[PDB]
């Protein structure tokens, strides 16, 4: 139940908050106080999701949604049957994500590694927070935040995108879709490169960093290298999450017309070609 | 760049994203464009008929003299612009030398028809508004949001050459500045063969052996028309839809239904009233479009980037002389849906 | 007609270009 | 750059290549002759569009 | 704070490395290796040399021919005004054939230029894939990069050729335009129900979001464990060090399970290349098997049902 | 051309021709399918069924 | 230019010419299909079928 | 850069190159001559559009 | 210019010139295709077919 | 910097380069002469738009 | 300026100038095609065809 080398690192300390009381492992998982709070928020939020499934009679992961209150509700606490369950689960999700990231900070301290992983997770959490708080603050109510349904939040994404007519044309959407595609492209390239170096044809020896460098130099003229590929990957995925922040915070709050009309508003009128 | 706050209208269930944000500052900036002029005082119906005290009066013959003068002054304030009476009139006030005179005669007929027949289904959705001359013209001879056929549907096509966008892939307010087909206004607000119900249905959501849908190009054209609808009403797709289920009328806000009639009404306006005006126009008139066509009526023509024309100002009671008698055989399904009986000439 | 000439030429080319016949012109 | 093949290996590969290319070439030529006799690939000056020769009731994809 | 392994503050330059010996490398490796200090901040500074192979050169030439066909069509569309091309750069496109041709290759200006460019672009992409394969093989590498490109190209061929052919119409294919191919996205999703209700769309987005997740997490993991030379991952795979151990233990203590230095790349490789693969499956089923993803997910209890609206819109056409 | 395998890799040449010929066989079969005259699957008539004389290919016919 | 192979890799040149000629054969065949006169797949008539005189190519014909 | 090929290797490469180039060239010249005799590639001053020469009932894709 | 290959790589010069001339041949054929006068695939009439006189190029003709 | 080629290698490269460029130049000049005689590339002052010369039932796609 | 190659790489300069001049020839030929007067592909008339006098360039002509 423990890795061949795991016990060698399973030491006390590294906790941000929890001391030695929560500083232990249950099976593979390190717990920590932030693990305790993450489990609390996760299980309570899932129990509120089940409560909405019960009250809405929607026992389908796909059809069940915790939607935020109505727009007329504003920032007020809603009835649990009118968006209050969504508010509870929003608090639970923020708490669980923050607790998970802080538990990862604890694990990083215990392993002596940098806090890059909880930082990247915190970038994703920052998207969630700015989407579920920043968009309500910009637009004046919890009802502008996306709901909690496996399929229904896709419907919210659909409707919020089509509120600006053609959401593809959103500048933040264009940049962020390019960034997601570049992230999957670079993950494919990087996994393929590492596996190609370490899994050549049968009978061939494992190649080196020189091999992979000259592979991408021969291939596309540039090789970003071992450190560069991971730096670029963290950058690409993070930047796509920041692009998601900008997209969710600008569609509506900072452009209520169509994003096609947004593009028409400035690009065709750029004076170097508007004549 | 835009800015909060916004006038919000939740058009669907909470959390679905079905709401419309309208910029209050933008509506304030378009307030001059979106408000009809102060109405003239009501004119008495008692008096000599306008067809008796004037030589060449036919469309307004059944009007009293005072009602006639009221509506003439209002039409001057609504279509004449800065040209005034001379816009439609020569030195002789009973002579139709100017095409504007006869076109305005047909326009009075069309406004009467619209207020008599399209009020129950489209023109009085929120308010007993109806339409006046100002609803489209907005004080100008040419309605600012009148549309012509694109200067690619009428051009000679170089079939084996280069650079044919197929009425797409170009900047146009007619598609809300999308790359969607620009001739969608011709396809749907003039033509009747166009299919707007582009979303697949199948059976069980499946392309059954009996399932026949529209082509992807027909989907392009319909989505372009829908972009025009959204542009015209200054709202998103959520104004009339849960975009997740476009084909579902039960999941769509009521504004879809009236929008439907608007589509047909535009077709009506274009087929029975606007296009037959081409005979009245001079052959080389500068007002005519690049394809030599009269400017047609679209959603934007009355919805000049506004949810309801002229802030839903009521004109049916305010201008009874612009309200005609209901057409005995009027049927909103006879504009290319159940048939083409009411689309004259097609 | 002309289709006959085309078919005959294609058949003749297949016969001449068949490996058993085309290889007779192999020179190394 | 050189492939390292000997003269004998190159000649063996070339015999196999001549067999493959020319067998495929003859089979394809016979196939195209058969398809050409079925329906000549190239229209005459009159063309071979159904709309220009068939009656109106004969549907054509145009 | 500690060094975050985000930028290389001190770059070192050796002799410009022409590359490991490959057959034809001495001739086909072209370009004096140039060192970008800006690129050296993140990764390797060296730019070049590039392999000037037959597949690479002809694929690049075909890409150029395709781009120039698109540009000439855009020019002829805007009366050969480069000014109007740049003004309408995003809108302009080489449009696909209309449905009345079906699978017929139409005249150039009725979508024939699109099919011409599709042939050129597809052949060029296949030559580029061949270059990927051959560049990997010449260095004694696995062809994993070539097969990731093959997954992406399989999706591309589904978008452009295979699925338009199966549907039987070229108008289903992707227009060559910035805004036009996004309009293709909208048209495909709305014509065929809703791709939000397409489970292969769901899975492809799951794998794209998870490519971002894994590649953020993996880049962060490698930058965090770069204190222990974990960025030299080939060594950590053949000679597992404390950096790979710490990465595995971080993820095991977080998630309960971890990967290895090689298996994390297996995970990321498959998570990435699954995006175009299940994407191709879902797109192909859209219009061949599935007519409406909304109706199909309604039958499968996948589509949510929301509160019935007060005063719904009633279809006036019954 | 037997000297070609002194300089061009035969294995890659044959693999590339077989791959390209699979690709091209698909493309050419599709080109036949796209033509109603040649789409055997749809099975449309030939215009020669309705012609009074042989159209030819080079016959220099006149209307 | 037999000395070109002292300075130009013949393997690249031959394989690249084959690749580019596959690409160009597709380009040119597609160009012919995109032409009504030259689309053998559609089989449109030639204008020479309806002309009573040879149009020529350089023949200085006049209406 | 020098390919390292000897004069004799360059000459056998060039023999094959001349063979392939000129055989393809002659086959293509014959193919273009056949396609030109079928339908001349270049129109006269009158052109060869069907609309300008064919009757009105002959549909032209142009 | 025989000394240019002492300083300029004939490899890249020749390869890039062949690649660019392929691209330019396509570009020029596209320019001809886009021209009604010069599109041989369209086969449009030359205006000279209808002019009663030689237009010239530098002929300095007058209406 | 310097490519490292000797004078003799540069001279034979230049022989082949002169041959290639000038053969292409002459073939292109002949081809452009043929295309110019077919249809002069440059319009006169009257132009060569069909709409300006054709009897106006001739379709001009211009 | 023969000493410029003591400080400025001639290969870089020549390659960059040829690349820029390819792009610039494309751009300038495009400028001509954009111009109605200079578009030989469309072949529009010159206004000098309808002028009864030389317009000049620097000539102080008055309407
Ligand atoms: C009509 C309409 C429409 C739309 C809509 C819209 C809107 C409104 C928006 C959007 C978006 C976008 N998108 Mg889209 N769309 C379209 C489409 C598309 C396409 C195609 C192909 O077509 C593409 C590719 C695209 C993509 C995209 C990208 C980019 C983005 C997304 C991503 C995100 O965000 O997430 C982000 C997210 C995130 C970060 C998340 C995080 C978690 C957390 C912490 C974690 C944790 C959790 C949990 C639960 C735990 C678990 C446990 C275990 C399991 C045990 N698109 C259409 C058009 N759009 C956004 C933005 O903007 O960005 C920029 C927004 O806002
Ligand atoms: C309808 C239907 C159809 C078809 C069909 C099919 C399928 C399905 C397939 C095929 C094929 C194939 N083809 Mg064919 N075709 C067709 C036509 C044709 C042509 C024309 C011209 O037209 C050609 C030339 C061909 C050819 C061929 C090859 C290339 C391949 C095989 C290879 C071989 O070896 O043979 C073999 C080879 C052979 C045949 C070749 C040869 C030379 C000769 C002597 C000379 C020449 C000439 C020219 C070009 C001029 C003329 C024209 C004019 C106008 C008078 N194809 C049609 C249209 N397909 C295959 C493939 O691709 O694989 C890959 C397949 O699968
Ligand atoms: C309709 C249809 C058609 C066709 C068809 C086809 C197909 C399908 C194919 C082809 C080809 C090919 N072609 Mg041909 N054509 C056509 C025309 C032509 C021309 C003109 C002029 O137009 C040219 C120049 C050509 C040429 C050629 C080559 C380059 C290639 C290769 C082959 C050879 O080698 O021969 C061989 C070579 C040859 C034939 C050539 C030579 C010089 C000569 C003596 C002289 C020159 C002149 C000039 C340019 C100027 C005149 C014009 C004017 C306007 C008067 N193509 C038509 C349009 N295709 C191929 C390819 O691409 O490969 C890849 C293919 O597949
Ligand atoms: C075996 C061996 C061999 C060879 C070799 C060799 C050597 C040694 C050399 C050469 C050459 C060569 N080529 Mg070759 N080849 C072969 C083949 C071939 C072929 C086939 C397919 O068969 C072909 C087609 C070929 C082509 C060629 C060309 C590219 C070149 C020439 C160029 C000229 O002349 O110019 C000349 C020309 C001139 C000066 C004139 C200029 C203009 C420019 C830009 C233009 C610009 C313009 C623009 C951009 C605008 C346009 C307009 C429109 C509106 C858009 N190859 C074989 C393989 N080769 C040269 C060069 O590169 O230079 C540098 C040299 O030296
Ligand atoms: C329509 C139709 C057309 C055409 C056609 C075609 C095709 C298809 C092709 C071609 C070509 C080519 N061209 Mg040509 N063209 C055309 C014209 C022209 C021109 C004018 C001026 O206009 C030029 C300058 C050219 C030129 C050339 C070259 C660069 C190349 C060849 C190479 C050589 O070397 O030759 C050879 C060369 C040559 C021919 C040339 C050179 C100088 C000379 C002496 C002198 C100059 C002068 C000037 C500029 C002045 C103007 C005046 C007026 C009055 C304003 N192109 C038309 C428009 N294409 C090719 C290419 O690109 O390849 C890449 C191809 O493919
Ligand atoms: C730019 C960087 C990114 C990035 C980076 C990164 N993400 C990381 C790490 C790093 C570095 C981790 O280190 C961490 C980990 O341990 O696994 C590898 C983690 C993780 N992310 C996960 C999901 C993920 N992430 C996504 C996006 C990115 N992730 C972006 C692209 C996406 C989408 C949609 O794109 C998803 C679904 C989990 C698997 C895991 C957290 C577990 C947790 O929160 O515990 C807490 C434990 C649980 C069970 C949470 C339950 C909490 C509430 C009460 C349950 C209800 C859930 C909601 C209300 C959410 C909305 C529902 C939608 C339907 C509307
Ligand atoms: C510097 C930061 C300090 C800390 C944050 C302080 C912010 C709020 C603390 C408020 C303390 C309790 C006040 C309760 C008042 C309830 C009655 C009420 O209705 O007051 C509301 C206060 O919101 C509210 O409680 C907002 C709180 C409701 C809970 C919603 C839970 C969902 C999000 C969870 C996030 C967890 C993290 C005001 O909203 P309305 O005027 O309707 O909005 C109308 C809009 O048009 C805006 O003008
Ligand atoms: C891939 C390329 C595709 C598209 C890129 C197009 C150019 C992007 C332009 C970004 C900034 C314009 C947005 C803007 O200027 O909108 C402003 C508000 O923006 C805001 O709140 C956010 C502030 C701007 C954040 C980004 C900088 C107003
Ligand atoms: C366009 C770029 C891709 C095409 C490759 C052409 C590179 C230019 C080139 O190859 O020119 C070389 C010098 O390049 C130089 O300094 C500058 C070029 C350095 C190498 C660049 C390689 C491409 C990198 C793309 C990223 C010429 O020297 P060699 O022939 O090597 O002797
Ligand atoms: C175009 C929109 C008009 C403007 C502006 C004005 N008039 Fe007009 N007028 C117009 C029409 C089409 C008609 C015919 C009405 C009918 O029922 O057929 C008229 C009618 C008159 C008349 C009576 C004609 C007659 O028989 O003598 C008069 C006297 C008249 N109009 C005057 C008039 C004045 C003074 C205006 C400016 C304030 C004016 N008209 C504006 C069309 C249009
Ligand atoms: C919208 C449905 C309209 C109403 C209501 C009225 N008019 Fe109109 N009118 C409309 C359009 C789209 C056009 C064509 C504009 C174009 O682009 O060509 C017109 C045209 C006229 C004209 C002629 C304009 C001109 O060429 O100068 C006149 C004189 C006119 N309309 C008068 C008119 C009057 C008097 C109306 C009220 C009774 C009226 N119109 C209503 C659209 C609409
Ligand atoms: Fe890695």
């Amino acid at each position: 139940a423990m890795l061949d080398f795991e016990r060698k690192y399973r030491v006390r300390g590294g906790t941000l908050l929890g001391g030695d009381l929560f500083d232990f492992w249950v099976g593979p998982f390190y717990v920590g106080f932030f693990g305790v709070t993450a489990i609390f928020c996760a299980v309570f939020g899932f129990l509120m999701i089940g409560l909405k499934a019960a009250i809405s009679e929607t026992w389908s992961i796909f059809q069940l949604v915790l939607a935020p209150p109505n727009l007329e509700n504003g920032f007020a606490l809603a009835p649990l049957d009118e968006g209050g369950l969504w508010q509870i689960v929003t608090a639970c999700a923020i708490g669980a994500f923050v607790s998970w990231a802080l538990r990862e900070v604890e694990i990083s301290r215990k392993l002596g590694i940098g806090y890059h992983i909880p930082f990247a997770f915190g970038v994703a959490i920052s998207f969630f927070v700015l989407a579920q708080l920043g968009r309500p603050l910009l637009l004046g109510g919890w009802g502008h935040a996306f709901p909690y349904g496996i399929i229904a939040h896709l419907d919210w994404v659909n409707n919020v995108g089509y509120q600006n007519l053609h959401y593809h044309y959103h500048w933040a959407h264009m940049l962020g879709c390019s960034l997601f595609f570049a992230t999957s492209f670079a993950l494919a390239l990087h996994g393929g490169l590492i596996l190609s170096v370490t899994n050549p044809k049968k009978g061939e020896v494992v190649k080196t960093a020189e091999h992979e460098n000259t592979f991408f130099r021969d291939f596309v003229g540039y090789s970003i290298g071992s450190l560069g590929i991971h730096r670029l990957g963290l950058a690409l995925a993070l930047s796509t999450s920041i692009s998601c922040i900008f997209g969710i915070l600008t569609t509506g709050p900072f452009w209520s017309r169509g994003w096609p009309e947004w593009w028409y508003t400035w690009w065709p009128q750029i004076p170097i070609w508007n004549w | 760049c835009e800015r909060p706050p916004f006038e919000q209208e939740q058009t669907g269930p909470r959390g679905t994203g079905m709401y419309v944000l309208d910029n209050p500052r933008i509506l304030e900036s378009r307030l001059d464009l979106h408000t009809a002029p102060e109405a003239r005082p009501m004119a008495s119906e008692d008096g000599e008929r306008a067809g008796d005290v004037h030589e060449n009066v036919q469309v307004l013959a059944d009007l009293s003299d005072e009602q006639f003068w009221r509506i003439k002054e209002e039409m001057t304030d609504w279509v004449a612009g800065d040209e005034g009476c001379t816009y439609c009139h020569t030195d002789d006030l009973a002579s139709d030398e100017k095409y504007q005179y006869r076109v305005s005669r047909d326009m009075i007929e069309m406004t009467r028809y619209l207020n008599a027949n399209w009020a129950d289904t489209h023109l009085t959705h929120s308010n007993e508004a109806g339409v006046t001359c100002y609803t489209c013209h907005r004080g100008e001879p040419i309605p600012p949001a009148s549309w012509h056929s694109e200067e690619e549907s009428g051009e000679t096509r170089f079939m084996t050459g280069m650079g044919d966008l197929q009425l797409q892939n170009k900047i146009s307010s007619k598609t809300a500045y999308t790359a969607f087909p620009r001739d969608a206004l011709d396809t749907f607000l003039v033509g009747h063969e166009g299919e707007l119900s582009i979303v697949g249905e199948g059976e069980g959501g499946l392309r059954t052996a009996t399932t026949e849908g529209v082509s992807l190009r027909e989907a392009y054209e319909a989505v372009g028309l829908m972009m025009h609808l959204s542009y015209s009403l200054d709202a998103g797709c959520t104004l009339c839809h849960n975009v997740s289920r476009w084909a579902s009328w039960e999941d769509s806000p009521k504004e879809r239904e009236t929008a439907w009639h608007g589509i047909r009404m535009a077709r009506d306006i274009n087929v029975n009233w606007i296009n037959p005006l081409i005979d009245e126009y001079p052959e080389d008139a500068d007002v005519l479009g690049p394809t030599g066509d009269v400017g047609k009526v679209s959603c934007q023509t009355c919805h000049n980037k506004e949810r309801r024309p002229l802030y839903g100002e009521e004109f049916l009671e305010l201008y009874p002389e612009l309200v005609g008698e209901p057409d005995p055989d009027f049927d909103y399904l006879q504009f290319g849906d159940l048939g083409t009986d009411l689309l004259k000439g097609v | 007609g002309d289709a006959g000439i085309v078919v005959a030429v294609l058949v003749i080319l297949a016969i001449l270009g068949w490996p058993n016949i085309s290889s007779t012109l192999r020179r190394w | 750059i050189r492939t390292g093949l000997t003269d004998e290996e190159c000649q063996e590969i070339h015999e196999m290549n001549m067999l493959g290319m020319h067998a495929y070439w003859s089979i394809g030529l016979i196939a195209n002759a058969l398809a050409y006799a079925w329906r000549p690939f190239h229209q005459g000056r009159a063309g071979n569009r159904l709309e220009d020769h068939a009656p109106d009731y004969v549907r054509s994809a145009l | 704070a500690e060094y975050q392994n985000v930028f290389t503050r001190v770059q070192v330059r050796g002799p410009a490395e022409q590359g490991l010996e490959v057959p034809g490398g001495s001739w086909n490796r072209v370009g004096r290796p140039r060192f970008s200090y800006l690129l050296g901040k993140i990764g390797d500074a060296q730019v070049g040399p590039i392999y000037l192979g037959a597949t690479g050169v002809v694929a690049s030439l075909g890409f150029l021919i395709f781009c120039l066909m698109v540009g000439f069509n855009w020019l002829a569309a805007v009366d050969w005004s480069v000014r109007e091309v740049f003004r309408q750069f995003w809108w302009l496109a080489v449009e696909v054939p209309p449905p009345e041709y079906g699978l017929r290759i139409p005249p150039f200006n009725d979508g024939g230029w699109f099919l011409w460019g599709l042939a050129i672009c597809s052949l060029s992409l296949l030559m580029w894939w061949a270059r990927t394969y051959i560049r990997a093989r010449a260095l004694g590498l696995g062809t994993h990069v070539a097969w990731a490109f093959a997954a992406a190209l399989w999706f591309y061929f589904i978008i452009t050729i295979i699925r338009p052919v199966a549907i039987g119409s070229w108008d289903e294919s992707l227009p060559i335009g910035m805004f036009a191919h996004l309009d293709w996205l909208v048209a495909i999703s709305e014509r065929y129900g809703n791709f939000y209700y397409n489970p292969f769309h769901m899975l492809s987005i799951a794998f794209c979001f998870g490519s971002a997740l894994l590649f953020a997490a993996h880049g962060a993991t490698i930058l965090a464990t770069g204190r222990y030379n974990s960025e030299r991952e080939i060594e950590q795979i053949t000679d597992r060090g404390t950096g790979s151990e710490r990465a595995a233990l971080f993820w095991r203590w977080t998630m309960g399970f971890n990967a290895t230095m090689e298996s994390i790349h297996r995970w990321g490789y498959w998570m990435a290349i699954l995006v175009p693969l299940v994407a191709s499956i879902g797109l192909f089923l859209s219009g061949t098997v599935i007519e409406s993803w909304y109706e199909w997910g309604l039958k499968h209890n996948l589509v949510p049902i929301y509160e019935e609206l007060s005063d719904p819109a009633r279809n006036p056409a019954a | 051309m037997w000297k070609l395998w002194k300089f061009v890799d035969f294995r890659m040449t044959a693999v590339g021709f077989h791959l390209f010929f699979a690709l091209l066989a698909f493309a050419v079969h599709f080109a036949c399918i796209s033509s109603e005259r040649f789409n055997w699957l749809e099975g449309a008539p030939a215009a020669e069924y309705y012609m009074d004389e042989d159209p030819g290919i080079w016959k220099r016919t006149s209307y």
